[PDB]
């Protein structure tokens, strides 16, 4: 009865996807064919035979990584009219997102959400996996969400979202797409999510014993995370938190809406044994700094925020004395004039494993995060200071002052949490 | 005669009646079906009170369960005791009220509280006599805060004489499960001082503490947890099931506790409490059960008697028992503790007891507590609101549904009415 | 009536409990489960003294059995009479006093007191006459030196009437157990010399001598070095649990004895004293336990009777005898060893005779004896402190502690008040 679609803009966040219903058909026994050999409503629809399909809809300017999934194992699980296509890609370019193709064919994929919105009748959240590299990711990533306001509003609007690395950086307007997206994603976006690539690589490296990962294996990770933060609608426990608390708990001001995500344990398999892993050990290691997945030292600033969602087998005293211990410390150190602090979510379901006993998700909105945009502030001063690539953007039909707009936007932004921070 | 209408609300408070009802089967013989099974012939004589004697050898619980998410209807009728209630009366939404309280008292508040008063209507038209309503609930979710709340101010409109009370459980005083549970105690806190006659106040600590200190247990488990308050509920009402040698009811225990109708902010106390083994070296007579009551770490409030004042003390017992083996220890206690009461009540202890013990242990006894006490944490909870408001943050939520800061001020004021007025007769003696 | 509360320390002094409650066990019949198997009905007609009788055909020992470690509470009740112990009364640490005077008197000594004083106060007020307090302990390990001596200055500001008595072991005169054995009797004697009724002392060498010499034992373990402490218990009040020809309790014995309060530490001695099979080649009858008794090696206290001199005799005899073959023994006795008394007491020599022998042969004796000998043995215990104390070694962990040369000094003072004091009323006659 309750329901909640999922969006794919741009190649990074179809990869994503690829791996994430690669994961939900493990939960619920759902074979490739949509095949099963109960309340399963938020990310599946029955069709008339006994057949399940996914609320995902795919949108790429490229016709490459479409063909992937339209060629791929995970073929027959797809509507065809669900994976949409275009024909020449935005390319790094985030006004041939916005503005170039873009506004062509953003008629079929605003006409696919009613047709799923039909059999919906509990909508309470969106998931948009797009990251911020690419154009198509980006450019698509504005336009999609200007409509959705006008069309409800009301209804949840969450953003699984990939954050640029501040060292390992591949393209090179890279910092052009970030203050461009801002003032979209802070006017549409009920609870963005960042995720950065660069803390990935040493959780794979030491914790997951694999120097050299591999991005099949980098979406691993986030699809886990994802699950979990489900895991109150798809199952039942003790303590169900649904979709709408998250943002009544973790936002005190509505435009602070920037936590970060943390899964705990992360362990390999031989490192599967000399450990415990009780309710006390994990939660530990989820405040640890080289355990989340992004850049952001958390003792640099204050929590603002902090959540907890369990699953496996967990008992709420034992968490109870669990939480006592990091309230009563002194390295970790909350915003002081929020004394109640953690949102506790307990599911008695597993964990489940993708080709142990309970898994942690941490999501904290903290002011630690916001060192990140002003690393990356940084970034877009000097490639604007030589006015570097303009005539790709005003190439392709943007004002020069629309940087100059967003560029004192980031500033009203960055002033928020300075502001938060004191007392 | 006399019978009496439950109604419940939240999450926690419906798994809570998920225990208690299974309290009442047991303590009337109502197998998991709906039908009889006792032997005692003293169940059948007052079956009636909770239990509408359907057609054809049934018996239905006479409750109303509301939700406002399938989730937790359909945990209650999978689970045990699910198909003992009617399906006429799973009265539940399909939003869920988002850890809100203003979702649950103006938006979604208004749609399905008709749906229940014509049920609380259906119910109080069937029962001939009507002694009072029960409601279960929470006050730091969305449900037990908004939805409850809006009902009772309806009932008071409806019924000045019934009486009403409230199993409502404290917000937490140091474990912050909800993050805004001062937003959810404080809407709710000026519901409760208006229109409920007795209002039943429980932390959560010492329920933990509880289950902790005197049974010594490991794994505690909600099922363990929420079944204190259950053996808690079915101490209050245990005389009017059954006959003593000195009965009582709802009313009897309003008019003797409640000394002006601002101050009826109650605590429980039950007794005796052992582990699985360490059960029989122990002499658990009434001497043992006189001083387990009145000691700091029996209240399920977590409250020191000794940082405070009590004003009137209730005490039940179960099962058969002697009278100056009861009587002079509910006199000679209150001149050990004697500074710790006040001046002008002679002989504040209420005495009830009944003649029929819980299934199990051969005597038993529920205290009914009131003290100076519980304002302490109120100054905490004054505190945690005023945390969260001297920013002003949280609300643009309580403003897209729309309202005042005076509407929070005036509701602050009145919590800190009743800080004025538990700490008036504390200074007095 | 007059029953008595039994408190435990330390780490020997457990040990003794730890047989001397099996001790207990078969002068009443006592089954190690807590039920009852006697067949002399004398025994439940004051089983109440010891035992507090609980629900359902159950005896539990009313002891308080404390550590501040979890090895020897482990060691209780996985062993012999373990299981007849109430688990609410294994009251213990968990850190273990580290052989310090001062960490079982200031540092964790505050700790577990809070939970011994209510466990005291719940069977004070349980009882229905109180009696006195028994205490056995060490005086050379910490938690038989600082948790027991703690204790009993809160209990002298309880009750002025009540008796008490330290069945303490004496610190040993030339094997060295303990490294520090001065440092927790000179902190130790300054305690028993303010609020200690009547006090127990018995040296360690003597203990192993009584068991060599006599009974001629090639292994003797410490169930046969500390069971003859056990039976000295159990003859100090054996009188009380059943009655006799001349009955006697622990308020006969003080006040007789102890002529001035600063004087009344006192020896025990036990009769009769066989080998194995060297056991009926003796007329074993008063005769024979009137002539054991008055040597200087029957003493527990290793100590000389001819270099000293007595103040007051007690004895305690058990099973059915006659008088005159009783009484000019008690009498005749003072005459041949006439100047090893003192002048100024006419017939000093008190006669106590239950009607009830021990559970095995047919009469036994119990002295308790009192004399000047005791405070030439302080003489080696002042001289072992100063040795330590004159370089002054061993003060950075009272220092760490806290604590000034003068609480040494003063009860150094106060160990030569003793001095001066036994000294004063021997040089008198
Ligand atoms: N003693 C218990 N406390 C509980 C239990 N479940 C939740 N809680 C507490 O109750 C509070 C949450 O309230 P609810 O369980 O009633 C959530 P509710 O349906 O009222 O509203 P929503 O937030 O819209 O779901 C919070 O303080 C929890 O710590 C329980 O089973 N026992
Ligand atoms: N006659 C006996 N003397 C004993 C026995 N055990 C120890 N002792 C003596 O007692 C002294 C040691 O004291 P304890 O056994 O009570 C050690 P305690 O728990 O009091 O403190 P800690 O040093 O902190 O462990 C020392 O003089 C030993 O020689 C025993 O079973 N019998
Ligand atoms: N999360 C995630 N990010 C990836 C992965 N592979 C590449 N990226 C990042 O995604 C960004 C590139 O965005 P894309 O989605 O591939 O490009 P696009 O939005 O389709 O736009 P164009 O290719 O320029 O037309 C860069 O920051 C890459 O580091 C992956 O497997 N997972
Ligand atoms: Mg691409
Ligand atoms: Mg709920
Ligand atoms: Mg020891």
């Amino acid at each position: 009865m309750r329901e909640c679609i999922s969006i794919h803009v741009g190649q990074a966040g179809v990869q994503i996807g690829n791996a994430c219903w690669e994961l939900y058909c493990l939960e619920h026994g759902i074979q490739p064919d949509g095949q099963m050999p109960d309340s399963f409503n938020t990310f599946f629809s029955e069709t008339g035979a006994g057949k399940h399909v996914p609320r995902a809809v795919f949108v790429d300017l490229e016709p490459t990584v479409i063909d992937e999934v339209r060629t791929g194992t995970y073929r027959q699980l797809f509507h065809p009219e669900q994976l949409i296509t275009g024909k020449e890609d935005a390319a790094n370019n985030y006004a041939r997102g916005h503005y170039t193709i873009g506004k062509e064919i953003i008629d079929l994929v605003l006409d696919r959400i009613r047709k799923l919105a039909d059999q919906c009748t509990g909508l309470q959240g969106f998931l948009v996996f797009h990251s911020f590299g690419g154009g198509t990711g980006s450019g698509f990533t504005s336009l999609l969400m200007e409509r959705l306001s006008v069309d409800y509003g009301k209804k949840s609007k969450l953003e699984f979202s990939i954050y640029p690395a501040p060292q390992v950086s591949t393209a090179v307007v890279e910092p052009y797409n970030s203050i461009l997206t801002t003032h979209t994603t802070l006017e549409h976006s009920d609870c963005a999510f960042m995720v950065d690539n660069e803390a990935i690589y040493d959780i794979c490296r030491r914790n997951l014993d694999i120097e050299r990962p591999t991005y099949t294996n980098l979406n691993r990770l986030i699809s886990q995370i994802v699950s979990s933060i489900t895991a109150s609608l798809r199952f039942d426990g003790a303590l169900n938190v649904d979709l709408t608390e998250f943002q009544t708990n973790l936002v005190p001001y509505p435009r602070i809406h920037f936590p970060l995500a943390t899964y705990a344990p992360v362990i390999s398999a031989e490192k599967a044994y000399h450990e415990q892993l009780s309710v006390a050990e994990i939660t530990n290691a989820c405040f640890e700094p080289a355990n989340q997945m992004v850049k952001c030292d958390p003792r640099h600033g204050k929590y603002m925020a902090c959540c907890l969602l369990y699953r496996g087998d967990v008992v709420p005293k034992d968490v109870n004395a669990a939480i006592a211990t990091i309230k009563t410390k002194r390295s970790i150190q909350f915003v002081d004039w929020c004394p109640t602090g953690f949102k506790v979510g307990i599911n008695y379901q597993p964990p489940t494993v993708v080709p142990v006993q309970r898994a942690v998700c941490m999501l904290s909105n903290t002011t630690a995060i916001a060192e990140a945009w002003a690393r990356l502030d940084h970034k877009f001063d000097l490639m604007y200071a030589k006015r570097a690539f303009v005539h790709w953007y005003v190439g392709e039909g943007m004002e020069e002052g629309e940087f100059s707009e967003a560029r004192e936007d980031m500033a009203a932004l960055e002033k928020d949490y300075e502001e938060v921070g004191v007392d | 005669m006399r019978e009496i209408v439950h109604i419940q609300a939240g999450q926690c408070g419906n798994q809570i009646g998920a225990k208690f009802w299974e309290v009442i089967s047991d303590e009337h013989g109502i197998d998991p079906t709906g039908s009889y099974h006792g032997d005692s012939d003293l169940q059948l004589e007052r079956i009636n009170v909770y239990y509408n004697e359907a057609a054809g050898n049934k018996y239905v619980p006479r409750a109303i369960l509301v939700d406002l998410e399938p989730g937790t209807m359909d945990s209650v009728r999978s689970g045990p005791f699910g198909q003992i209630f009617r399906p006429d009366n799973f009265v539940f939404g399909q939003s869920g009220a988002g850890n809100n309280w203003a979702k649950g008292h103006y938006t979604e508040g208004a749609e399905l509280v008709d749906s229940v008063l014509d049920v609380v209507r259906k119910e109080s038209e069937s029962c001939d006599c009507l002694q009072g309503f029960q409601l279960t609930h929470s006050l730091g979710g969305g449900t037990g805060s908004g939805m409850g709340t809006l009902l009772i101010s309806k009932i008071r409109e409806e019924y000045p004489d019934r009486i009403m009370n409230t199993f409502s459980v404290v917000p937490s005083p140091k474990v912050s499960d909800t993050v805004v549970e001062p937003y959810n105690a404080t809407l709710s806190v000026h519901q409760l001082v208006e229109n409920t006659d007795e209002t039943y106040c429980i932390d959560n600590e010492a329920l933990y503490d509880i289950c902790f200190r005197t049974l010594k247990l490991t794994t505690p488990t909600y099922g363990d947890l929420n079944h204190l308050v259950s053996a808690t509920m079915s101490g209050v009402t245990t005389c009017l099931r059954f006959p003593g040698q000195l009965n009582a009811d709802l009313r009897k225990l309003a008019v003797n506790m409640v000394p002006f109708p601002r101050l009826h902010f109650f605590m429980p106390g039950f007794a005796p409490l052992t582990s699985r083994g360490s059960q029989q070296y122990r002499a658990l007579t009434v001497p043992e059960l006189t001083q387990q009551m009145f000691d700091a770490k029996n209240m399920m409030a977590a409250c020191d008697p000794r940082h405070g004042r009590y004003l009137t003390v209730a005490a039940v017992f179960r099962g058969r028992m002697s009278m100056k083996e009861v009587d002079e220890q509910m006199l000679n206690v209150q001149n050990k503790n004697s500074s710790y009461f006040v001046e002008w009540i002679p002989n504040n202890v209420k005495t009830a007891v009944c003649d029929i013990p819980p299934r199990g242990l051969k005597m038993s006894a529920t205290f009914i507590g009131n003290s100076t006490a519980i304002q302490e944490l109120f100054k905490r909870i004054s505190e945690q609101f005023t945390a969260m408001f001297r920013r002003k943050a949280f609300l643009h939520w309580y403003t897209g549904e729309g309202m005042d800061e005076m509407e929070f001020t005036e509701a602050e004021s009145n919590m800190n009415d009743l800080v004025s007025e538990y700490q008036q007769y504390q200074d007095a003696t």
